[PDB]
């Protein structure tokens, strides 16, 4: 397609990110989701489905990795997303990613609940210092 | 060498507030035959913060706490008053306009208030564009049955309670206030156009207000502004900002969001007015025929989460034709949906077609075209303001119809 | 919001022997200070 000289639409963009993140390709979905903002389209909805492909694949590491990056870039995650990243996070005991993400989730402007502390406790819980 | 090479309002009405601390900037109030509005004065430059436009002190509004008990910022009523005991005897939920009113009918009547004065410069009786005031030959222009229901309504619910309060009885402070019913009638019909809902914080107080804001109740809507009201609580200044980093051309109207999210039939039971570019309005269809939501939002540059559509105006170049009413069209059309699935062509142009044939259905219950009614209101010369605003109300329908017309033959014909 | 959570702990205890020799390790025999010829 670009070797014909053709724009390629953004919703092609969407099924080469989604298809990336369903195989685990952070990095090629984080290659694509650049050439969005090449071509000057909006990223954050790609960002979105690119995150929770690789959470539902199994790929906590690698979507806490793109999450970030988009988070600390300035685009804001929707609510259920910020839900998702913390609880599975947490079910994973991994406290220091779950804590970044809700610093990010209350610098963008959603302000933490009793939903998201019990996450983190679930592992403060576990460390030994009370 | 230099030697070789809509009227402004009254000079009155900032000198009014400017001497009680009023600060615009870069901004005047300009007058015109649909009423005061507030244009950029000069171009107002991007900044990497939003821009102060306007500050407006807090003693020179009219406000009341919005859930019970009924409490004023600042308070003016005096304890014992009847006024108050008029305004406790209303409905928390329904009747925050009658307690609006009622402040304000008040206020007009204290010599030191400032609504006093800024009480000259609000519409009167037959400009002011309240559905309150609209006589039933006026609600007979709508052709919205539901819309006029909840007009009569209305009307009803304000009468009643002057009715009942203003009766032979009460003593002549109150008696002076609302003499007959139509004075009564428009104060709630300025309490419901002009007042602006905040959270604000008054010293260690957090409290959710109903307010009657002079010089910002000059603000017209618009569903994309370019302004914003902020309560800065340290002084007690609601300021108008203009959006960080957006540039403001020399006259450009200052606009801010009164409702957002809100129908045009909304519009007019609050407000009295309706836009053709409502991104909000919604069309009744039987659902039978779908068009791809994907392709539709893509053909148009549409762009964002349902919730938070807008248009990429830098991706169309010179394409007008994309505004609220396709962003609407996106909202309200019948669409389908399978991730990344693709829509066939030919069974898209059935859905399109068949779609675009529903549409004409609609417009064909109307008596009168877009044409006709905009012609119509050309020829008008003895019109009441709300007879003008019934008629612009089902033009915009109509307008909005047509629109959702020309998008689908667009975006038939985009998808090749 | 999340408090900037900041978790820093000092404590005193009495010391074992052993901690005292891992300290040094070391051990001072002599009452000398310093010579009397060479200054040392
Ligand atoms: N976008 C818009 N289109 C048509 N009328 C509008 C409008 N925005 C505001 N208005 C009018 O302005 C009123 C709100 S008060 C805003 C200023 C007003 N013109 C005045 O003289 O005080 C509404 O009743 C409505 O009639």
């Amino acid at each position: 397609e670009l070797g014909a000289g053709q724009r390629p639409l953004p919703e092609t963009m969407i099924a080469l990110v989604r298809l990336s993140g369903s195989k685990g390709n952070a990095q090629r979905g984080l290659e694509l989701l650049a050439a969005m903002e090449k071509l000057n389209y909006d990223i954050r909805q790609a960002w979105l489905i690119l995150v929770e492909e690789l959470v539902r694949t199994n790929h906590l590491e690698e979507a806490n990795k793109v999450f970030l990056k988009g988070a600390r870039g300035g685009m804001r995650a929707t609510d259920q997303l910020y839900d998702l990243m913390i609880e599975e996070d947490c079910k994973a005991g991994d406290h220091s990613n779950a804590l970044d993400i809700s610093y990010e989730m209350e610098a963008a402007g959603r302000f933490a609940t009793t939903f998201h502390f019990n996450c983190l406790l679930s592992v403060q819980a576990t460390c030994g210092i009370p | 060498f230099p030697l070789f090479q809509l009227e402004s309002a009254d000079p009155d009405f900032y000198k009014i507030g400017y001497v009680r601390r009023v600060r615009a900037y870069g901004v005047e109030f300009k007058e015109g035959p649909d009423g005061f509005g507030i244009y950029a004065s000069k171009d107002i430059e991007p900044r990497r913060r939003a821009r102060v436009i306007m500050e407006i002190p807090h003693e020179l509004m009219i406000t009341i706490r919005q859930k019970h008990p009924w409490m004023f910022f600042p308070d003016i009523v005096p304890i014992g008053h009847p006024i108050f005991d008029i305004i406790n005897s209303t409905d928390p939920e329904r009747d925050w306009d009658l307690r609006l009113a009622c402040l304000l009918l008040f206020s007009f009547d204290r010599e030191d208030h400032f609504w006093r004065l800024y009480g000259d410069f609000l519409p009167a009786a037959d400009e002011c564009s309240s559905l309150l005031l609209a006589t039933e030959e006026d609600l007979a222009e709508l052709q919205d049955p539901q819309l006029v229901s909840t007009i009569r309504q209305q009307q009803k619910r304000v009468l009643e309670f002057w009715e009942k309060n203003w009766h032979s009885g009460v003593p002549l402070k109150i008696k002076r206030l609302a003499e007959d019913a139509e004075r009564f009638i428009w104060a709630v019909s300025i309490a419901q156009t002009r007042c602006i809902s905040m959270k604000t914080r008054i010293g260690a107080l957090v409290q959710d207000l109903n307010m009657m804001i002079p010089y910002a109740d000059m603000l017209n809507h618009s569903f994309e502004p370019n302004c914003f009201l902020h309560w800065r609580p340290k002084d007690r200044i609601l300021e108008v900002m203009s959006n960080a980093g957006q540039a403001i051309k020399k006259g450009e109207e200052m606009t801010i969001n009164y409702m957002p999210g809100q129908k045009n039939n909304m519009l007019m039971e609050r407000y009295g007015f309706s836009t053709p570019v409502n991104p909000w309005d919604a069309i009744p269809f039987s659902g039978d025929s779908r068009i791809h939501l994907n392709s539709f939002l893509s053909v148009f540059n549409i762009f964002g989460l349902p919730e938070e559509y807008y248009h990429d105006s830098e991706l169309s170049g010179d394409d007008s034709f994309v505004d609220g009413a396709v962003i609407a069209a996106a909202r309200t059309l019948p669409t389908w949906s399978d991730i990344d699935l693709p829509p066939i062509p030919s069974a898209e142009r059935k859905a399109v077609k068949e779609l675009q044939d529903e549409c004409r259905k609609m417009l064909a219950e109307y008596p009168t075209t877009s044409e006709q009614d905009q012609k119509l209101l050309d020829s008008l010369s003895e019109a009441r303001t709300t007879f003008a605003t019934a008629v612009k109300y089902r033009m915009h329908r109509k307008m909005f119809i047509g629109k959702i017309i020309k998008a689908l033959d667009i975006y038939q014909e985009r998808l090749l | 919001m999340i408090d900037r959570y900041k978790h820093q702990q000092l404590r005193i205890g009495l010391v074992s022997p052993q901690q005292i020799s891992a300290w040094a390790t070391g051990e001072v025999t002599k009452p000398y200070t310093f010579h009397y010829k060479t200054n040392k």
